[PDB]
């Protein structure tokens, strides 16, 4: 379960000298994943998906 | 998806894992505040890491 | 003191520094958990990736 | 030691009170009643030296 709880939801980066996300200003790096893939996370340490 | 209300939303779980981390070091089993070095019998710590 | 050359010219350094306009280490053996938490979160509030 | 001698029991158990005074000193009774248990030992070596 460890082992899985690190892979859960691999993801990719995205770059720009440019405007992060507007929407409440986001500040990090920008990605997209499995919690954006449809998939996503729910507090069990489990899946959610669409 | 970290807008600075994320970062804050996200930041809030880590006070609680910080409150639990307080509260299972404070944990007064038997009396003994489990991990106050071994004088496990009066106070370890506080919330800030003293 | 001058002159120098594309060799590098090198002499002895100090004994001691006591405060300094200090490099920025991430990497350790030690650990300070409480510490490291609220200084995550300040990267984390105003979004530090770098 | 028809019923072993208070004396050799009441050190027993004293000893007993003894695993059970590292079980909880700050239980006081584990004090109390190791103390007693004593107190019948050594009073127990009086009456016998009478």
């Amino acid at each position: 379960r460890s082992s899985i709880l690190a892979d859960l939801f691999d993801s990719q980066v995205v770059d720009g000298t440019t405007e992060d996300a507007n929407g409440n200003k986001v500040n990090t790096k920008v990605m997209l994943s499995m919690q954006d893939f449809g998939l996503s996370l729910n507090d069990a340490g489990t899946l959610s998906f669409d | 998806s970290n807008s600075q209300t994320s970062r804050e939303a996200i930041a809030k779980e880590l006070e609680r894992i910080k409150e639990s981390i307080v509260q299972l070091a404070n944990t007064s089993v038997n009396g003994q505040y489990l991990f106050a070095g071994s004088q496990v019998a009066n106070k370890p710590f506080d919330s800030n890491g003293n | 003191a001058p002159p120098f050359t594309t060799t590098s010219t090198v002499q002895n350094g100090p004994n001691f520094s006591f405060s300094a306009n200090n490099s920025l280490t991430i990497d350790e053996p030690n650990v300070d958990i409480i510490k490291d938490l609220d200084s995550m979160i300040d990267a984390v509030l105003k979004g530090n990736m770098r | 030691d028809l019923q072993n001698t208070g004396i050799l029991q009441d050190l027993e158990n004293y000893n007993k009170a003894w695993n059970d005074f590292a079980s909880n000193p700050n239980e006081n009774a584990t004090k109390i009643a190791l103390v007693k248990a004593s107190q019948t030992l050594t009073e127990s070596v009086n009456n016998t030296f009478a």
